[PDB]
């Protein structure tokens, strides 16, 4: 396939303006801001473009929810660029290789959306970038695009940076508003919506830096080949960060519905050992259940089709592993992972992720019982659905995932561990002669796997 | 202005605006809480007071989510009661086994909730442990055990809004959230103590009612 | 990421040492609020902190204790902030950090090996300080070098795919002064 | 009703003319955020000026000659309540709980 | 809990003159009567055949100070 | 009895969990903060002509400060000597430890 959206993914053509306009950039964009936000958000609902934060939401319909600002008043548009889900690359590649376009995007965008600012906040840990993007910034406000006299048009735009300084938990939709208004960062009950009430008391929309980078192309090229690629209603094209065990870990941009053993022959190289050899997958990020390794026998890239097995095509961060690995100590790390990024306001996620990981730690050794398996399954039932933000649904998926598919594993580490110790361990690991002298637990294998540091 | 909805198969009459529970109290219908107080802003973190309404999947915090006019409100779904059980096996993973030395003892809502709505066993047996926190100073009125706070945050709410005294607040983060004032210095506020009352468990004490009754004495 | 969130004064930390932005950092700090509205202010303490953290060398008690004096807030709603983000120093740090990602990702390219080669030549575990001040490693958590898993992370700078004979070149170098380049 | 029922009910005089009873619904409290033991009405009567609590001298008891203090009686409507304290001729005294008054109470008003 | 029912609406519809209500629990039936339709409640379960309690167990009362007859 | 730890430490934390238990209302627990910070209990009385020796503060102590030791053989010539005070409870608890800790080794599992 030819025309990608972004060729400068390999730095080959260069990130200043002058070779961004020869690329493809700003033409005729006067003549689409001033086609009114109307035609924008028709276009969008046409369009098929939904979000690529991992929800699945149409990303046009998201932006009819907002209200029209007859005054102009300070609306603002944040661009969430954050990567935060453990093996996404897809947001820093775009930040640092093709930083006009992304520029572009929100403006039209906002434009579509009755703003007049547009925060793109970045994470801590992209700390070059940040000062990349914001040179970027520099060179967008010499050529008079972006300001109080936008293109010498009637309606202005406005681009500020709010660089974060390290949480997970701030890639969140409301969490992003909280950060920047200069609270901790948590979460807010959905009610009011920020499409209503967001930022500052002004209604606010966040969009990933993908999904915005996206909308100079969609705006400019037709408008009706959006739909061509990919399945109905899961259309458009898409990056895929894919990494793991594989032969050469890279990003690409294949469309939609893309088969994964044609995904994992074309490029990527392939796997390490060949496809004989394939232990599990986890496609889009370490949110969803990882795979077995039949599902992916006619797994489509779809944000559905991968939601038929379980799994999602969250944030594109395909995963390919071998059998010459142990998956549960691999789980482990996400558990240890969610534990240590949660913001910790609502019980269920503050409280059981450390119960799934104080459980896991005693999994991945082994020393544990055999029905204890599924109790760990019913305590991840317990938590979705009771959180405020996604991030307690997004720590319990990875362990129903290690159940749901690896279950004969998970026993024969058990019964590895009653031959390895010689005494089989009861509830919370527990031996027969466990106990506690002067104040520290003695005679008992403890399991100092809490990072230890 | 108001709104007719049913819970659970009484009619509710209440201001528009007003919240799920105002409405189910209002009813006579009783929904468990810890973390919503009716002098204080609405946070919605204990996630104790969920309910189920008809045109959703996902429980409703009945502390947050605004009444609406028509709406259906289930609060004793065994869906419900499956939830209420699960958080109340979440906050007791840590709270510690203080009750025969806890101030609290015969007046606490974490005893009288977990009785009620909870399960009657326990299924928490590590070998790790549970959590434990240092006890913070903040003067000689307000005797604190912060190993049993549930982090509900109505000390923070009343001492910020109600008393007008900032200097309470969470410091940390996930696991190792810690209220109190990150650095050592008493709590200034002429009502500052009645914080003591807020404070549903044995977290924050009187320092002179200290071990001298139970409740049940008096 | 070390998760004390009680601060106790140090012979090093207390707010009887006095802290103000030097002359060029007024500048920055009056030009940065110039990207929140009037009546927000108060949304700048976290570019305030960091960039008063790089000024003294890390977060100190002075640091919020001045950051909250500038925008008018009580010193509370400044160490909230402080302790919620993983990237302020609330300790003295020394001149270099060692950022060792260790989760599932970068896990698969041996990312263990990485943090055995490192704490072979420091005499150091993670989250430890060297005894002479210079460098002080510290586990972490995704840093967005997954596809290029192994990766190190010091100060600010990148170097992934890595190994334990990769971290050779470096460990040495920074002592000598010779930094290798990034990325 | 109307009738003078203390007559028959064998009580001693001072019930009549020494003691005072009040009629009164517990309040909430405090402490804790249940609203259960605020709906019945209670019947309990005054303390006695002196002789209500006195320190046993040997053993540091709780001596008292008052035969009513532990004696508090529970009723499902008000006017039971003062209906039975009319038929036993009680020199009682009613007091009204208070009624707390409504507020609105919107999760968006933090911001708004 | 449905035989003491059908027999407790027997005695009803034999006797409406004096049963004000009946009510069943578990597997006690309950005759509510006033104090003058007491003798011949108590006649009736006593001669009739399909019912025949000759043996009276237990008389007892109970205090409600908030009703308007306390004993019941 | 009242109880002791190895240390010597009392066991008795003045929950008063056996004052609320107890049938008869035999018990009557008077307790503050101890000098040294401690939640212990200053007066305990236990009225022995009013207890029923029913066994319900034993099985209601968190920490098995108050037990009933097989002794049988105490018979007072005057009831006042039948008031056991916290002194007096504390001198059986040491008197009888040796015999407590034979029933408590035996039944401790049905409990
Ligand atoms: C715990 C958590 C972390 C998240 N991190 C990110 C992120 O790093 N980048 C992103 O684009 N969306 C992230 N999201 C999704 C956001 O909540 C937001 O809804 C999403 O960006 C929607 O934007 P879109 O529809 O334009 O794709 C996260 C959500 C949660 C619950
Ligand atoms: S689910 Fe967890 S991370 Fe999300 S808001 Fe609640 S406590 Fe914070
Ligand atoms: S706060 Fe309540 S549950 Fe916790 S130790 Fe005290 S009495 Fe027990
Ligand atoms: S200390 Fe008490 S009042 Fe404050 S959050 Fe914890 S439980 Fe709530
Ligand atoms: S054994 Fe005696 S003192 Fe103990 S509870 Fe029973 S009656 Fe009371
Ligand atoms: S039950 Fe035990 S600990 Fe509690 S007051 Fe009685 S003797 Fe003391
Ligand atoms: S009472 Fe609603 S979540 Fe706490
Ligand atoms: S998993 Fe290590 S940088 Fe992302
Ligand atoms: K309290």
């Amino acid at each position: 396939d030819s025309d990608r959206i972004f060729q400068n993914v390999y730095s080959k053509y260069g990130e200043d303006l002058k070779s961004s306009q020869q690329r493809g950039d700003w033409y005729k964009t006067k003549e689409i801001i001033l086609k009114g936000h109307e035609w924008l958000i028709n276009e969008l609902k046409a369009s098929g473009l939904r979000g690529r934060g991992g929800a699945g939401f149409p990303s046009g319909l998201k932006y009819s929810f907002m209200p029209p600002n007859p005054n102009r008043e300070p609306q603002y548009l944040v661009v969430n660029a954050d990567e935060g889900e453990p093996g996404t690359c897809k947001d820093r590649e775009i930040i640092r290789k093709e930083p006009h376009k992304l520029v572009e995007g929100c403006l039209l965008a906002g434009r579509a959306m009755n703003a007049t600012a547009a925060y793109i906040y970045i994470r801590g840990e992209f700390y070059n970038e940040a000062v990349a993007l914001q040179t970027a910034i520099n060179e967008a406000y010499k050529a008079g695009l972006l300001g109080k006299n936008a293109c010498g048009s009637g309606y202005d735009f406005d681009v500020y940076i709010h660089r974060g300084m390290g949480a997970y938990i701030c890639g969140e939709e409301t969490a992003l508003i909280e950060s920047i208004e200069g609270k901790a960062g948590k979460p807010r009950l959905k009610p009011p919506f920020p499409a209503g009430v967001g930022l500052f008391g002004r209604p606010t929309t966040v969009t990933n830096v993908e999904t915005v980078a996206v909308t100079p192309t969609i705006f400019r090229r037709s408008g009706a080949w959006f739909a061509s690629f990919g399945r109905d209603r899961n259309q458009g094209t898409k990056l895929f960060c894919i990494s793991g065990h594989v032969n050469e870990p890279c990003t690409v941009e294949e469309s939609m519905s893309i088969p994964l053993k044609e995904l994992l022959e074309k490029h990527c190289g392939g796997i390490k050992g060949g496809w004989d050899n394939l232990l599990g997958v986890v496609p889009g990020g370490s949110s969803v259940p990882i795979m077995p390794k039949h599902v992916c026998e006619d797994v489509l890239m779809d944000f559905d089709a991968l939601k038929d097995v379980g799994s999602g095509l969250g944030t594109a961060a395909v995963i390919v592993l071998n059998k010459q690995t142990d998956i549960i100590r691999a789980i482990q790390r996400f558990s240890a992972f969610y534990k240590h990024e949660s913001c910790g306001q609502c019980t269920p996620c503050r409280e059981g992720t450390t119960y799934l990981q104080r459980m896991m730690d005693r999994f991945v050794t082994g020393q544990a019982k055999e029905k204890e398996i599924d109790l760990i399954y019913e305590l991840s039932k317990e938590i979705e659905g009771h959180t405020i933000c996604a991030l307690g649904d997004a720590a319990a998926w990875p362990v129903q995932g290690l159940i749901k598919s690896f279950r004969p594993e998970m026993v024969e580490r058990i019964k590895q561990y009653e031959a390895k110790l010689g005494e089989s361990v009861s509830y919370g690991g527990w031996t027969s002669k466990g106990k506690v002298l002067d104040g520290k637990v003695v005679s008992n294998p403890i399991p100092h796997d809490a990072h230890h540091h | 202005k108001e709104v007719e909805l049913t819970v659970d198969g009484v009619k509710v009459s209440i201001e528009a605006g007003s919240s799920i529970i105002q409405a189910a109290e209002k009813a006579g219908v009783t929904i468990p809480r810890y973390c919503y107080h009716e002098k204080l802003a609405v946070a919605g973190n204990c996630r104790m007071c969920l309910v189920e309404i008809e045109r959703s999947p996902k429980l409703a915090a009945s502390c947050a989510m605004p009444v609406q006019n028509g709406m259906s409100v289930l609060t004793n779904t065994p869906k419900i009661k499956k939830a209420r059980e699960g958080v109340t096996e979440m906050l007791l993973e840590n709270h510690p086994l203080d009750c025969p030395v806890c101030d609290q003892g015969g007046e606490c809502d974490l005893q009288e909730q977990s009785l009620r709505y909870g399960s009657d066993r326990g299924r928490f047996h590590e070998i790790v442990g549970k959590r434990a926190v240092e006890n913070k100073a903040i003067g000689p009125l307000i005797k604190t055990s912060m190993n049993r706070c549930i982090h509900c945050t109505r000390c923070v709410r009343f001492l910020n809004d109600v008393a007008g005294a900032p200097e309470f607040g969470t410091a940390g983060r996930g696991n190792d959230m810690q209220i109190g004032t990150y650095v050592e210095r008493n709590v200034n506020s002429e009502l500052s103590a009645n914080v003591i009352d807020l404070c549903p468990v044995g977290a924050l004490t009187s320092k002179p009612y200290a071990f001298r009754a139970r409740p049940w004495e008096l | 990421s070390h998760m004390i969130s009680v601060h106790r004064d140090t012979p090093k930390d207390n707010p009887e040492i006095p802290f103000e932005f030097t002359k060029e950092n007024l500048e920055r700090a009056k030009e940065i609020i110039a990207k929140y509205p009037p009546q927000y202010k108060k949304g700048a303490v976290m570019p305030l902190l960091d960039l008063g953290q790089r000024q003294l060398g890390f977060t100190s008690i002075s640091v919020m204790n001045y950051v909250a004096k500038y925008l008018d807030m009580p010193p509370m709603r400044v160490y909230e902030v402080a302790t919620f983000y993983t990237m302020y120093n609330r300790k003295p740090m020394g001149k270099y950090n060692v950022q060792v990602c260790t989760t599932t990702p970068c896990q698969l390219c041996g990312s263990d090996g990485i943090m055995k080669a490192i704490t072979e030549h420091l005499q150091i575990r993670p989250g430890q300080t060297t005894p002479d001040n210079l460098f002080t490693l510290q586990e972490v958590e995704c840093l967005g070098a997954c596809v290029n898993a192994p990766m190190i992370a010091v100060n600010d700078d990148f170097y992934e795919d890595l190994t334990p004979e990769r971290t050779v070149e470096i460990l040495k170098g920074f002592q000598s002064g010779d930094i290798p380049k990034p990325g | 009703t109307d009738l003078a029922k203390e007559l028959v009910s064998g009580a001693p005089k001072e019930l009549i003319t020494e003691r005072v009873a009040r009629i009164y619904q517990e309040a909430k409290a405090a402490t804790q955020s249940g609203q259960h033991n605020t709906e019945t009405w209670k019947i309990d009567w005054d303390i006695l000026n002196k002789g209500n609590r006195w320190e046993n001298d040997l053993m540091g008891y709780q001596s008292s000659s008052d035969y009513m203090q532990g004696t508090i009686l529970k009723f499902d409507t008000r006017e039971g309540a003062i209906r039975f304290a009319k038929g036993q001729g009680w020199d009682y005294y009613i007091q009204e709980p208070k009624v707390r008054r409504f507020v609105k109470k919107d999760y968006s008003a933090n911001f708004y | 809990i449905e035989e003491l029912h059908k027999f407790g609406r027997y005695i009803m519809g034999c006797l409406p003159k004096f049963v004000q209500q009946f009510s069943v629990w578990k597997d006690e039936l309950v005759i509510y009567v006033a104090p003058s339709a007491l003798t011949q409640v108590a006649t009736f379960l006593k001669d009739h055949t399909s019912a025949q309690f000759k043996a009276c167990m237990d008389v007892t009362a109970a205090d409600y100070p908030t009703r308007t007859n306390r004993f019941d | 009895a009242l109880r002791r730890y190895p240390s010597g430490e009392e066991r008795c934390i003045a929950c008063k969990l056996c004052e609320a238990v107890c049938p008869a209302q035999a018990i009557t627990i008077e307790a503050e903060e101890r000098i040294d910070g401690s939640r212990r209990t200053y007066k305990y009385d236990i009225d022995m002509t009013k207890c029923i020796y029913c066994g319900y503060c034993q099985e209601s102590c968190p920490v098995d400060a108050i037990v009933e030791t097989p002794n049988v053989e105490y018979a007072t010539e005057t009831r006042e000597e039948l008031l056991y005070n916290k002194e007096k409870l504390l001198a059986n608890g040491d008197k009888w430890e040796q015999e407590i800790q034979y029933a408590l080794d035996a039944d401790a599992p049905y409990r």
